RNA sequence: AUACAGUGAAACUGCGAAGCUCAUUAAAUCAGUUAUCGUUUAUUUGAUAGUUACAUGGUAUAACUGUGGUAAUUCUAGAGCUAAUACAUGCAAUCUCGACCCUUUGGAAGAGAUGUAUUUAUUAGGAUGAUUCAUAAUAACUUUUCGAAUCGCAUGGCCUUGUGCUGGCGAUGGUUCAUUCAAAUUUCUGCCCUAUCAACUUUCGAUGGUAGGAUAGUGGCCUACCAUGGUUUCAACGGGUAACGGAGAGGGAGCCUGAGAAACG
């Protein structure tokens, strides 16, 4: 039922186009994968060619990257906090690209203590005040950079600097 | 071993404790099938705390769920984490199970990942328990004679088997150091002197 | 589509239009369908060695025909430009070159000439593990090229090993062969390469009679220096 | 610059807050070729435009056209007009015709209604836009 | 209703028509997989235990396990494609023309057609390890000597037929494995040689 | 803009 | 604003016209 | 009492459902799998089930799925799937207008209302803003749709026309319910208030401000339900309490908490079964039956996986629940009432069933809430029982301490 | 032919299955031409993967044997077998810097170094006019992919006589890239009468921006927020047409396979 053909749309001049042919299989679309936080459930979708897509209908963990320290850790996702496109996705805890989520800080905190030998030489260990505050809270704000409905992952990166300040204002 | 598990009262056998000790050794064996049999006989002994976490231990032995169970069952502050009271009873079983997984050779990409996963759960453990895991690695290496005497190596200990065991031990210590880093718990008996005897072992072999 | 009408068959084959209903459809291969001469046409309608398709099939199954030194048994194998066809029973070696009209001409050559061919470098890139390679016009991927080799150059390929023996850069004053457009088959020397970025480049070519013509870059095949072609011309 | 619900940034350009070597945000830019000089206001600007030929992920390839801006009432796009003479054989005479082309304009270019703009083809930016302003005059 | 009773240890099987309704009643309301005592079914069946395995009704439609009804229903069954077919429920009832039973345990008396008769296996092992398991062969012993052979007599001609052993270790497999290893090694040698030659060419250029 | 497309009719003789 | 239905349109929609019929008896209570 | 799980996931939570089936294929040799009884064939959605509803005729069931979003209709007489119908977007809510499965209205998550008929999708319409709940008034023949906006949009199926929408004072309506005997309406606002409207006129009769002495944190009214008699009303708060109100009075007759602190999704009155003073309250985690007047737990249904909805076949002890797992769990309580007519012999095989078994009776506290409530001194005592991250507590004693703190 | 060895029903695997009849539509069909740095691509062709084993299990059944049900079908259940290129599982090296400058091709102490695929983050950046392109590295991720438990013909070279070591030509498989065969969108241009057809489009997107969803991908293709735009007297829109000068397989709706179909299944 979902189609991506442009024939149904009006022309630039405003003329109403008539149906030129039936819907084809080379111009199809599939239902959106409304990913949600929960026990991992993924659905394999056979695409054009022999290729396959993974439909993350539910996912509770993701590989999140602390870019400043150049590390990546697998962490549980707590919940969606803010989504630029629609607030309904925030309300229903839907995971999609660009969604701002809250992630467990335990692995990152452990790594920081192990590497720098300091609870969260001193100049290097210094980090932004906001990130330290979040670490004290127990949850870090991160942005999803993967497309869960396509690759079946919920990978992302920790907010920092101007991005973090901007979103904090938005929150 | 399947017969041992089927005993109605394994606790009441002629030598239950000595059997229990050997069962623990098998639980650490590299062959996961032995672990399942060895674990099964251990569960035949009636112990409430173990019975509570029986499914989690079984999941750990299962290969398909080994990764999921660790992140859920063992993660610090996680909901499925063992209670502080029950750490003492369950952790010795956990350490052996992880020890057997570590002994599994890294012959494929999957096996390499499984070895990494085993070493990555250590920071969740408390320092006394991490020291125990290092101790388990060093029990096989026989070094008390070396430091007891005036630091001379025995020729009989000089065999290709011993070096293989030492290479296995040192690799675990390297992996542990990479993860824990400054938090690594260092003890003379558990880590340092098995390490030192290993270096002394290599020099004697290389020259002789 | 899988069937080709003879009137719809390509010009450069020279096939008679009234032979019948269907013409051979070249199979997929090193050369494009519209730029290839299938072996059935070459053996039957050009050399006249075979009187019908079945005889060509018999010849091929006898393994007498080699294309670029490799035995080919598919009747519609798409032989093409600069391809060496060897029949050892006759001790005949042929090279395919368009004529001024724009049609493949069966040009006999020596054994030494049959030993090598010329390939226009269509692409140059680094492969996995950082191994440079070149893609030629005939689909040959040759690894470890000479660093001076670039796109649009010509490489002399030894058929036995499939290795580059020598190369010729694309530059003014080089002898060039036209492989497309109305000037297909003409031979000349480069004069100027007019460049339009984001659009088709142009090359001006002067023949020995001093006539000058313009052709797109893609349709140019460097074959040697002026007065010293690397291949025997008909 | 940050006038949207989402944070505007040049994708895959990372500014390390920890290092803080330079005050200026790192900026990535490219030259579109064709001897089209990449304007400095793109190089030292502050805008973010995914469809800008110099700082966005859009490549200029294909036909290059010229036209006169006729409308600039929409955001980051304009409507240019290309005029020509159409031949009528029945009366053997030419008559003036025109076609309106919507063209995306990067904010690095300032265009008024009437100036002459040279534009380059690119992938479909929207329903009707297939050209990108690459030079103004 | 007819009782199709099978003794799988012997491999035997025989049908008993039961005219009186009483045995049929004691069978009623059970399910496939349950067990019944033969003594209720009759004295000749005294001491026997019968497991209900399936059956067919008066209209020929089978019983299906997992469907819990005494009547027929149209279920969506597969022989990926699925078709809707009528099938009877798993509850034994008066509408069954034939009921299939398996003898789990033998009783005091021996049934004439089942317990007293044997039917040999049709075929024997064909993989080498299956032969070893059947005869318990040691590794040193060769399966080739223990292959089961059958005699076939056509007219006055007579000869033995034996199966082709599968997964048998033969020189050909060893040669193939050695060839594959050698091919891989040679390929690696050649690629390293080419890389070294390219490196020397670059050194000359530099 | 020049097409540079080979035309069969030009090369064919039209003497007939 | 009217596009995509974001504003409410009160024109009759033929396919759902007379989709369901009201119950004449009414609510159980008087 | 005893709860029997006729179908569902017999495997625990950490075990993933999908692996078990492949290992179950390896374990196909097991006699129990052969002897397993399935009430309804293909009673499982591909990955999860959103909503389940039983036709008023009693002979059909309908349910909605996750991927590809689809509608399953089950024929009880044939104990199988009649058909499955894919949809363009996932379903938030739906209602079955006809006594059978023929006519239904489905509220999708893409802001569109879809009318499904016997042949297929009859018509699709879009409301101004995203909907969260849906209800249909038989007498007035109007379909009422809650939404993110304050308006409560009104669609008349007789006239085929959208009409004046009721203007709620607050923004948003989580749930809307209609009282059959009365005609009243309720709307669950995001703020702790429930607004009652009249369909006869278009007027707000009154509002209830839910009062929670135990918990001071903000909460939303997740669900609302009207009892058959018409003078009793049930509310569900996001914090995890259920309020039963006699409409004439303005105070809660009883406040019972599930204890896990999760939202209350569905509230059902088990008036048909007998001993009408029984009610069901469902979280994601647990759905418990408890006595209306006194607040004593009759029974509990703890599936391993989360609960998206629970539905009760009228007059019987059987319950269907829409879950996050592939199978849709169905629970049979023989004590509550007889098994449905269609599965008559389910009673005979009660022994074979799982016979699954404290969580419902007692309250649960998070570790953080223990510190705030000054319950740390209690820790290590009989009064509280350790459950996983948090420690259980007696319901009444929790109220006293939260009043203290 | 004492495992079988020629031929071979049945059965299990692999490959391919992709004329008619109705309607009608003015450069939305079609023709020429452009782009894909914006995509998928079986097959052909050329390159391309050193990271219990003298060979594992049924976690396996068919054809087949035999017992039956039915009025009956390319309708059926029970009992008993047995195989794979079906289904699952699975295993004593090389290259650099190179002292000793010992021998001056040369050997050589030691120090090092060593898959691929998906997803995300970060660093460096030979090819094109142009790229966040090719490629490499770091840290993790994965329902972690792939990295010959296969077959035919022949029986050579060695010796350490064990059937010990080492082997020739082919078939079938497999990762990635390119090529070929295709497909999908896409730039510009292209002979009717018309104003007695001057507004059309936002009419459940019209024109455009930001983000997301989906797609093989670009794209209002769809969705949330935002701006009010877009075509037109240089003829938009509408109307007529010797515009034969696109649709369906009983009727609508939903789904499945494949490299390729919304399949004449
Ligand atoms: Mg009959
Ligand atoms: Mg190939
Ligand atoms: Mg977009």
């Amino acid at each position: 039922g979902i189609s991506r053909d442009s024939r149904h749309k009006r022309s630039a001049t405003g003329a109403k186009r008539a149906q030129f042919r039936k819907k084809r299989k080379f111009e199809l679309g599939r239902q959106p994968a409304n990913t949600k936080i929960g026990a991992k459930r993924i659905h394999s979708v056979r695409t054009r060619g022999g290729n396959k897509k993974y439909r993350a209908l539910r996912i509770e963990t993701g590989n999140f990257s602390w870019a400043s320290e150049g590390i990546s850790k697998k962490t549980r996702i707590a919940g969606v906090v803010y989504h630029p496109s629609n607030n309904e996705l925030v309300r229903t805890n839907t995971l999609t690209k660009a969604a701002i989520v809250q992630i467990d800080a335990t692995p990152f905190r452990q790594w920081f203590e192990a590497h720098y030998g300091q609870t969260l030489r001193a100049a290097s260990a210094k980090i932004e005040s906001s990130v330290e505050s979040q670490f004290s809270a127990g949850r870090l704000y991160a942005c999803i950079s993967s497309r869960p409905g396509q690759s079946g992952r919920c990978d992302g990166y920790i907010l920092e600097g101007e991005e973090l300040a901007f979103y904090l204002r938005r929150l | 071993l399947k017969t041992l598990s089927k005993f109605k009262n394994i606790k009441n056998v002629y030598s239950a404790t000595e059997l229990h000790d050997h069962l623990m050794v098998l639980l650490g064996s590299r062959n996961t099938d032995v672990q399942k049999l060895a674990l099964d006989a251990l569960l035949a002994y009636k112990n409430p705390t173990l019975n509570k976490y029986r499914d989690n231990l079984k999941n750990l032995l299962d290969d398909t769920l080994f990764k999921d169970e660790i992140t859920t069952f063992l993660t610090e502050n996680g909901s499925q984490s063992i209670k502080a009271e029950d750490e003492k009873v369950v952790m010795p079983y956990v350490l052996r199970i992880f020890f057997g997984r570590a002994q599994v050779p890294p012959t494929s990409g999957q096996k390499r990942s499984r070895k990494i996963a085993v070493i990555s759960v250590l920071p969740n453990f408390k320092k006394p328990y991490i020291n125990d895991f290092l101790s388990l690695a060093s029990e096989r290496l026989d070094y008390n004679y070396f430091f007891g005497n005036s630091h001379q190596i025995n020729s009989s200990k000089a065999t290709l088997k011993t070096i293989r065991r030492m290479t296995g031990f040192v690799n675990i210590v390297n992996s542990t150091l990479s993860v824990l880093r400054t938090n690594f718990p260092l003890h003379t008996n558990s880590v340092l002197q098995p390490l030192i005897y290993s270096i002394a072992m290599a020099y004697y072999v290389l020259d002789t | 589509k899988k069937h080709l009408k003879r009137l719809a068959a390509p010009h450069h084959w020279l096939l008679d239009k009234l032979s019948g209903c269907y013409a051979p459809r070249p199979s997929a291969g090193p050369h494009k369908l519209r730029e290839s001469l299938p072996l059935i046409v070459f053996l039957r309608n050009r050399l006249k060695y075979a009187l019908n398709g079945r005889e060509v099939k018999a010849i091929l199954m006898q393994r007498h025909v080699k294309v670029d030194g490799k035995v080919r048994t598919d009747t519609t194998y798409p032989a093409g430009f600069m391809d060496v066809i060897t029949l050892d029973a006759t001790n005949e070696n042929f090279r395919l070159v368009y004529d001024v009209k724009g049609r493949f001409a069966v040009h006999r050559i020596t054994d030494e000439e049959a030993s090598y061919k010329l390939g226009k470098v269509k692409k140059v890139q680094l492969g996995k593990k950082g191994v440079p390679y070149v893609v030629t016009h005939d689909g040959r991927t040759i690894r470890y090229p000479d660093p001076n080799i670039k796109v649009n150059d010509t490489v002399k390929i030894d058929l036995a090993s499939g290795k580059i023996t020598d190369f010729i850069k694309f530059d003014a004053g080089k002898l060039v062969y036209v492989t497309g457009g109305r000037n297909l088959g003409r031979i000349g020397t480069i004069v100027h390469k007019e460049r339009h970025d984001g659009g088709f480049d142009l090359v001006h070519i002067k023949d020995s009679l001093d006539n000058t013509f313009v052709t797109r870059l893609n349709n140019v095949f460097v074959i040697g220096e002026q007065g010293k072609p690397y291949i025997s011309l008909p | 610059v940050q006038s949207e619900r989402a944070f505007q940034k040049q994708p895959h350009i990372f500014n390390n807050p920890k290092v803080k070597t330079s005050k200026r945000t790192k900026r990535w830019y490219k030259n579109a070729g064709l001897g089209f000089k990449t304007p400095k206001t793109a190089i030292e600007g502050s805008y973010i435009d995914k469809k800008c030929p110099f700082t966005g992920l859009v490549s200029i390839r294909g036909k290059i056209l010229t036209g006169t801006v006729v409308s600039t009432k929409m955001h980051r796009t304009i409507v240019i007009r290309r005029a020509y003479l159409h031949y009528i054989p029945k009366y053997n005479r030419y008559e003036k015709r025109h076609k309106n082309v919507p063209v995306h304009v990067s904010p690095a270019f300032r265009v008024q209604v009437g100036d002459i703009v040279t534009v380059g083809q690119c992938r479909p930016i929207s329903k009707t836009v297939r050209f990108n302003v690459v030079k103004v005059s | 209703m007819k009782l199709n009773i099978s003794y799988p240890v012997n491999g035997s099987q025989k049908t008993f028509e039961i005219d009186d309704e009483h045995r049929i009643r004691v069978f009623f309301d059970k399910r496939i997989g349950q067990e019944v005592d033969g003594e209720a079914v009759g004295d000749e069946f005294k001491g026997y235990v019968f497991k209900i395995s399936g059956g067919n009704d008066k209209q020929g439609f089978p019983m299906k396990q997992g469907v819990l009804l005494p009547t027929r229903i149209k279920l969506l069954l597969t022989k990926g494609e699925r078709k809707r077919k009528s099938v009877r429920g798993a509850i034994v009832g008066p509408d069954l023309a034939v009921l299939a039973l398996v003898i789990v345990k033998k009783g005091e008396q021996e049934l004439e057609g089942l317990t007293d008769t044997t039917v040999p296996k049709r075929l024997g092992p064909k993989r080498a390890n299956n032969i070893r398991k059947f005869f318990g062969l040691s590794k040193e012993d060769d399966v080739r000597d223990f292959v089961i052979r059958r005699e076939v007599t056509k007219g006055e001609k007579t000869y033995t037929k034996a199966p082709k052993i599968q997964r048998l270790v033969t020189p050909q497999r060893l040669q193939r494995k050695r060839h594959q290893r050698a091919l891989k090694v040679r390929n690696a040698q050649a690629q390293r040689e080419a890389a070294a030659e390219y490196a020397q060419l670059l050194a000359k250029r530099l | 803009h020049f097409e540079d497309r080979f035309d069969a009719r030009e090369h064919k003789d039209r003497s007939n | 604003k009217a596009s995509k239905g974001r504003k409410l349109n009160y024109s009759v929609q033929d396919p759902i016209a007379n989709y369901e019929a009201p119950i004449t008896s009414g609510y159980k209570w008087s | 009492v005893s709860v029997y799980q006729v179908s569902g996931t017999n495997v625990s939570r950490s075990l993933p459902d999908w692996i078990a089936k492949k290992r179950k294929r390896q374990l196909k040799n097991d006699l129990e799998y052969q002897n397993r009884v399935e009430l309804i064939q293909d009673f499982e959605f591909s990955e999860a089930s959103n909503k389940i509803k039983v036709s008023r005729d009693g002979q059909y069931c309908m349910a909605t799925g996750t991927y590809k979003p689809q509608i399953h209709v089950y024929d009880f007489a044939n104990l199988s799937l009649k058909f499955d119908r894919h949809t363009d977007a996932e379903n938030v809510d739906f209602t079955i207008l006809s006594d059978d499965w023929t006519k239904s209205v489905h509220l999708q998550n893409d802001r569109s209302i879809q009318f499904q008929n016997k042949g297929g999708l009859h018509y699709t319409t879009r409301i101004p803003k995203f909907g969260r709940s849906l209800v249909y008034n038989k007498v007035n023949c109007d379909l009422y749709v809650g939404a993110s906006g304050n308006e409560l949009y009104r669609l008349n199926l007789e006239k085929g026309r959208f009409l004046n929408p009721f203007k709620l004072d607050t923004e948003g309506v989580n749930h809307v319910s209609i009282n059959e005997v009365n005609g009243l309406l309720a709307a669950g606002t995001e703020t702790n208030v429930v607004e009652f409207w009249d369909p006869r006129s278009r007027s707000r009769v009154s509002k209830l401000y839910l009062e929670n002495n135990i918990d001071n944190r903000p909460f939303q009214v997740t669900t609302t339900s009207f009892r058959n008699d018409g003078l009793t009303f049930a509310c569900g708060t996001s914090n995890g309490y259920s309020y039963i109100y006699d409409l004439r009075t303005s105070e809660p007759s009883i406040i019972k908490d599930q204890g896990y602190g999760f939202d209350i999704k569905k509230i059902i009155w088990l008036d048909n079964v007998g001993t009408e003073n029984k009610i069901v309250t469902c979280d994601k985690r647990i759905a418990k039956i408890w006595d209306r007047l006194d607040g004593k737990a009759y029974a509990s249904m703890e599936p391993s996986v989360d609960i998206n909805d629970i539905e009760h076949v009228p007059g019987t002890g059987m319950f269907f629940t829409a879950n996050e797992s592939i199978p849709m769990h169905t629970y049979y309580i023989p004590s509550l009432g007889p098994s449905p007519r269609w599965c008559s012999f389910l009673d005979s095989i009660t022994e074979e069933l799982e016979e699954k078994p404290v969580y419902s009776n007692y309250r649960f506290i998070t570790r953080d809430d223990v510190k705030k409530l000054n319950l740390t001194h209690l820790v290590g005592s009989r009064v509280l029982r350790a459950y996983m991250h948090g420690f259980f507590i007696n319901t009444e004693l929790y109220d006293k301490v939260s009043l203290i703190a």
